[PDB]
Protein backbone atom coordinates (compact mmCIF):
# COMPACT_ATOMS: atom_id res chain seq x y z
CA UNK A 1 0.00 0.00 0.00
CA UNK A 2 2.72 2.45 1.35
CA UNK A 3 5.82 1.70 1.35
CA UNK A 4 7.19 2.37 4.62
CA UNK A 5 3.83 1.75 7.40
CA UNK A 6 2.41 -0.26 4.89
CA UNK A 7 -0.91 1.99 5.56
CA UNK A 8 -3.46 2.13 2.68
CA UNK A 9 -3.59 4.60 -0.31
CA UNK B 1 2.86 0.78 22.89
CA UNK B 2 -0.03 3.31 22.30
CA UNK B 3 -1.50 2.92 18.48
CA UNK B 4 -0.51 1.48 15.56
CA UNK B 5 -1.68 0.63 12.19
CA UNK B 6 -3.12 -3.38 11.25
CA UNK B 7 -6.08 -2.53 8.37
CA UNK B 8 -6.92 0.44 9.92
CA UNK B 9 -5.46 2.95 12.86
CA UNK B 10 -5.50 1.39 16.20
CA UNK B 11 -6.92 2.67 19.81
CA UNK B 12 -4.72 0.43 21.38
CA UNK B 13 -2.77 0.80 24.56
CA UNK B 14 -1.59 -2.53 26.09
CA UNK B 15 1.52 -3.29 27.44
CA UNK B 16 4.23 -5.94 27.81
CA UNK B 17 6.14 -7.36 30.73
CA UNK B 18 9.44 -8.59 29.18
CA UNK B 19 10.11 -10.54 32.78
CA UNK B 20 6.37 -12.12 32.62
CA UNK B 21 6.14 -12.18 28.92
CA UNK B 22 1.98 -12.40 28.62
CA UNK B 23 -0.01 -9.53 26.83
CA UNK B 24 -3.05 -8.10 28.45
CA UNK B 25 -5.14 -5.10 27.54
CA UNK B 26 -5.30 -1.57 29.33
CA UNK B 27 -7.58 1.85 28.03
CA UNK B 28 -8.09 2.30 24.31
CA UNK B 29 -7.43 5.66 23.24
CA UNK B 30 -10.08 7.97 22.61
CA UNK B 31 -9.14 8.36 18.86
CA UNK B 32 -7.47 5.51 16.93
CA UNK B 33 -4.19 6.54 15.75
CA UNK B 34 -1.09 5.55 13.85
CA UNK B 35 2.10 6.68 13.00
CA UNK B 36 2.27 8.29 16.56
CA UNK B 37 4.88 9.20 19.15
CA UNK B 38 4.79 7.84 22.72
CA UNK B 39 7.14 9.23 25.41
CA UNK B 40 7.19 10.33 29.23
CA UNK B 41 6.82 12.86 31.52
CA UNK B 42 6.86 12.50 35.12
CA UNK B 43 5.41 8.96 34.55
CA UNK B 44 2.48 9.84 32.55
CA UNK B 45 2.18 8.44 29.51
CA UNK B 46 1.38 11.45 26.27
CA UNK B 47 0.34 10.06 23.00
CA UNK B 48 1.35 12.47 20.03
CA UNK B 49 0.26 13.59 16.57
CA UNK B 50 -0.12 10.77 14.31
CA UNK B 51 -3.39 10.26 11.86
CA UNK B 52 -6.60 8.19 11.95
CA UNK B 53 -6.28 6.20 8.68
CA UNK B 54 -9.84 4.49 8.71
CA UNK B 55 -12.74 3.16 6.19
CA UNK B 56 -14.07 6.35 6.61
CA UNK B 57 -11.46 8.79 6.29
CA UNK B 58 -7.74 9.44 6.51
CA UNK B 59 -7.68 12.65 8.57
CA UNK B 60 -4.15 13.67 10.06
CA UNK B 61 -3.68 14.67 13.95
CA UNK B 62 -2.27 17.63 15.90
CA UNK B 63 -3.95 16.42 19.13
CA UNK B 64 -2.35 14.41 22.15
CA UNK B 65 -3.07 12.86 24.91
CA UNK B 66 -2.11 12.41 28.34
CA UNK B 67 -2.27 8.57 30.11
CA UNK B 68 -2.00 7.80 33.70
CA UNK B 69 -1.18 4.44 34.84
CA UNK B 70 -2.55 5.29 38.46
CA UNK B 71 -5.94 5.55 36.87
CA UNK B 72 -6.42 4.13 33.30
CA UNK B 73 -7.71 7.69 32.00
CA UNK B 74 -6.37 9.41 28.70
CA UNK B 75 -7.12 13.03 29.05
CA UNK B 76 -6.85 15.18 26.12
CA UNK B 77 -4.44 18.51 26.36
CA UNK B 78 -4.11 21.31 24.24
CA UNK B 79 -3.30 20.80 20.84
CA UNK B 80 -0.24 21.60 18.06
CA UNK B 81 -0.36 24.65 15.79
CA UNK B 82 -1.16 21.87 12.81
CA UNK B 83 -1.54 17.64 12.29
CA UNK B 84 1.58 15.56 12.79
CA UNK B 85 1.50 12.78 10.68
CA UNK B 86 4.52 10.48 11.15
CA UNK B 87 5.89 12.72 14.08
CA UNK B 88 8.94 12.38 16.58
CA UNK B 89 9.24 13.65 19.72
CA UNK B 90 11.88 14.12 21.95
CA UNK B 91 11.94 14.60 25.64
CA UNK B 92 13.93 16.93 27.82
CA UNK B 93 13.74 17.42 31.23
CA UNK B 94 10.42 16.51 31.03
CA UNK B 95 9.74 18.49 28.07
CA UNK B 96 7.86 17.90 24.99
CA UNK B 97 8.96 19.06 21.45
CA UNK B 98 6.97 17.88 18.28
CA UNK B 99 9.32 17.40 15.67
CA UNK B 100 8.08 17.57 11.69
CA UNK B 101 5.56 15.29 10.18
CA UNK B 102 3.43 15.77 7.75
CA UNK B 103 0.03 17.45 6.74
CA UNK B 104 -1.80 15.52 3.79
CA UNK B 105 1.21 16.55 0.97
CA UNK B 106 2.62 19.38 3.44
CA UNK B 107 6.03 17.73 5.36
CA UNK B 108 6.77 19.84 8.40
CA UNK B 109 10.09 21.18 8.86
CA UNK B 110 8.18 23.29 11.56
CA UNK B 111 8.93 21.81 15.10
CA UNK B 112 6.93 22.68 18.78
CA UNK B 113 7.46 22.52 22.25
CA UNK B 114 4.71 21.59 25.29
CA UNK B 115 5.19 21.96 28.73
CA UNK B 116 3.05 19.70 30.93
CA UNK B 117 3.11 22.00 33.62
CA UNK B 118 1.39 24.94 32.00
CA UNK B 119 0.17 22.77 28.96
CA UNK B 120 0.35 24.73 26.29
CA UNK B 121 2.37 24.85 22.43
CA UNK B 122 4.64 27.64 20.37
CA UNK B 123 6.88 27.60 17.28
CA UNK B 124 10.62 27.83 17.43
CA UNK B 125 12.64 27.48 13.97
CA UNK B 126 12.05 25.14 11.23
CA UNK B 127 14.33 22.37 10.82
CA UNK B 128 16.94 22.76 7.77
CA UNK B 129 15.27 20.23 6.31
CA UNK B 130 11.33 18.87 6.15
CA UNK B 131 11.26 15.53 7.55
CA UNK B 132 8.28 13.30 8.46
CA UNK B 133 9.18 9.95 9.95
CA UNK B 134 11.79 11.21 11.19
CA UNK B 135 13.42 9.73 14.08
CA UNK B 136 14.14 12.06 17.16
CA UNK B 137 16.35 11.41 20.29
CA UNK B 138 17.85 13.50 22.83
CA UNK B 139 20.95 13.40 24.40
CA UNK B 140 22.95 15.78 26.91
CA UNK B 141 19.45 17.46 26.58
CA UNK B 142 20.29 18.31 22.67
CA UNK B 143 17.21 17.78 20.65
CA UNK B 144 18.13 15.18 17.31
CA UNK B 145 16.37 14.72 14.41
CA UNK B 146 17.41 11.87 12.39
CA UNK B 147 16.51 10.69 8.83
CA UNK B 148 13.21 10.76 7.40
CA UNK B 149 11.62 11.83 4.16
CA UNK B 150 11.38 15.51 2.90
CA UNK B 151 8.24 14.49 -0.14
CA UNK B 152 10.78 13.59 -2.62
CA UNK B 153 14.21 12.14 -1.14
CA UNK B 154 14.37 9.99 2.21
CA UNK B 155 17.33 11.16 4.23
CA UNK B 156 20.41 9.70 5.74
CA UNK B 157 20.70 13.41 7.37
CA UNK B 158 20.72 14.48 10.95
CA UNK B 159 20.58 17.72 12.74
CA UNK B 160 20.69 19.24 16.31
CA UNK B 161 18.82 21.89 18.14
CA UNK B 162 20.01 23.75 20.49
CA UNK B 163 17.37 24.92 23.47
CA UNK B 164 19.13 28.39 24.02
CA UNK B 165 19.68 29.85 20.74
CA UNK B 166 16.49 28.25 18.41
CA UNK B 167 18.66 27.21 16.09
CA UNK B 168 19.47 23.76 14.08
CA UNK B 169 22.51 22.15 12.93
CA UNK B 170 23.39 19.79 10.58
CA UNK B 171 25.71 16.69 11.83
CA UNK B 172 27.18 13.75 10.25
CA UNK B 173 24.52 11.96 8.22
CA UNK B 174 23.96 8.42 8.54
CA UNK B 175 25.84 5.85 6.97
CA UNK B 176 22.43 4.63 5.88
CA UNK B 177 19.46 6.06 4.58
CA UNK B 178 16.56 5.70 6.98
CA UNK B 179 13.15 6.92 6.42
CA UNK B 180 10.57 5.12 9.48
CA UNK B 181 13.74 4.17 11.79
CA UNK B 182 13.54 3.60 15.23
CA UNK B 183 15.53 6.20 16.87
CA UNK B 184 16.22 6.39 20.81
CA UNK B 185 19.49 6.84 22.82
CA UNK B 186 21.10 4.15 25.05
CA UNK B 187 23.72 4.01 27.28
CA UNK B 188 26.02 6.66 25.48
CA UNK B 189 24.40 8.17 22.16
CA UNK B 190 22.03 7.57 19.22
CA UNK B 191 21.15 4.55 17.78
CA UNK B 192 18.89 4.06 14.78
CA UNK B 193 17.45 1.21 14.31
CA UNK B 194 15.89 -0.11 10.92
CA UNK B 195 13.59 1.94 8.72
CA UNK B 196 12.93 2.35 4.71
CA UNK B 197 15.39 3.49 2.03
CA UNK B 198 13.20 3.50 -0.58
CA UNK B 199 13.54 0.70 -1.62
CA UNK B 200 14.38 -2.52 1.40
CA UNK B 201 12.82 -2.33 4.79
CA UNK B 202 16.64 -2.59 6.93
CA UNK B 203 17.29 -4.54 9.07
CA UNK B 204 20.97 -2.97 9.94
CA UNK B 205 20.98 -1.14 12.81
CA UNK B 206 23.65 1.97 13.24
CA UNK B 207 25.03 4.06 16.28
CA UNK B 208 26.20 7.64 16.94
CA UNK B 209 29.05 8.89 18.93
CA UNK B 210 29.34 12.27 20.04
CA UNK B 211 32.51 12.84 20.87
CA UNK B 212 33.96 11.10 17.34
CA UNK B 213 30.78 12.39 15.77
CA UNK B 214 31.00 9.22 14.12
CA UNK B 215 28.22 6.64 12.55
CA UNK B 216 28.95 3.34 13.38
CA UNK B 217 27.64 -0.26 12.40
CA UNK B 218 26.47 -2.64 14.75
CA UNK B 219 24.88 -6.35 14.66
CA UNK B 220 21.84 -6.35 12.09
CA UNK B 221 18.49 -8.09 13.43
CA UNK B 222 16.89 -10.79 12.45
CA UNK B 223 13.70 -9.29 10.51
CA UNK B 224 13.52 -5.99 8.74
CA UNK B 225 11.27 -3.70 9.90
CA UNK B 226 10.19 0.02 9.36
CA UNK B 227 7.52 2.21 10.91
CA UNK B 228 8.47 0.78 14.36
CA UNK B 229 8.51 1.95 18.19
CA UNK B 230 11.88 2.37 20.36
CA UNK B 231 11.87 2.50 23.80
CA UNK B 232 14.80 2.62 26.67
CA UNK B 233 14.18 1.35 30.33
CA UNK B 234 16.79 -1.49 31.65
CA UNK B 235 19.55 -1.68 28.77
CA UNK B 236 18.92 -4.25 25.87
CA UNK B 237 16.47 -2.86 23.86
CA UNK B 238 13.31 -4.20 22.06
CA UNK B 239 11.81 -3.39 18.70
CA UNK B 240 8.19 -3.76 18.39
CA UNK B 241 5.49 -3.35 15.48
CA UNK B 242 6.73 -2.20 12.00
CA UNK B 243 6.32 -3.78 8.31
CA UNK B 244 8.64 -5.09 5.96
CA UNK B 245 6.68 -5.03 2.51
CA UNK B 246 4.46 -8.03 2.65
CA UNK B 247 3.61 -9.11 5.85
CA UNK B 248 2.76 -6.52 9.26
CA UNK B 249 5.37 -8.13 10.85
CA UNK B 250 4.92 -9.86 14.01
CA UNK B 251 8.68 -10.29 15.64
CA UNK B 252 9.54 -8.59 18.77
CA UNK B 253 13.90 -8.64 18.46
CA UNK B 254 15.96 -7.86 21.29
CA UNK B 255 19.67 -6.42 21.03
CA UNK B 256 22.02 -6.95 23.97
CA UNK B 257 25.17 -4.37 23.77
CA UNK B 258 27.55 -7.14 25.09
CA UNK B 259 27.42 -9.79 22.70
CA UNK B 260 25.62 -7.71 19.73
CA UNK B 261 23.27 -10.21 18.95
CA UNK B 262 19.66 -10.16 18.07
CA UNK B 263 17.04 -13.31 18.99
CA UNK B 264 12.54 -12.88 19.07
CA UNK B 265 11.58 -12.85 22.27
CA UNK B 266 8.03 -12.95 22.17
CA UNK B 267 5.19 -11.56 20.00
CA UNK B 268 1.18 -9.85 20.94
CA UNK B 269 -1.63 -11.26 19.51
CA UNK B 270 -1.31 -9.39 15.84
CA UNK B 271 0.92 -7.58 13.52
CA UNK B 272 1.00 -3.78 14.01
CA UNK B 273 2.82 -0.99 12.57
CA UNK B 274 3.29 3.10 13.02
CA UNK B 275 3.41 2.88 17.06
CA UNK B 276 4.26 5.39 20.32
CA UNK B 277 6.49 3.16 22.41
CA UNK B 278 7.23 4.82 25.84
CA UNK B 279 7.66 2.62 29.18
CA UNK B 280 7.04 3.92 32.87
Amino acid sequence: LDEEAGEFL
Amino acid sequence: TAGGYFRQSLSYLEAYNPSDGTWLRLADLQVPRSGLAGCVVGGLLYAVGGRNNSPDGNTDSSALDCYNPMTNQWSPCAPMSVPRNRIGVGVIDGHIYAVGGSHGCIHHNSVERYEPERDEWHLVAPMLTRRIGVGVAVLNRLLYAVGGFDGTNRLNSAECYYPERNEWRMITAMNTIRSGAGVCVLHNCIYAAGGYDGQDQLNSVERYDVATATWTFVAPMKHRRSALGITVHQGRIYVLGGYDGHTFLDSVECYDPDTDTWSEVTRMTSGRSGVGVAVT
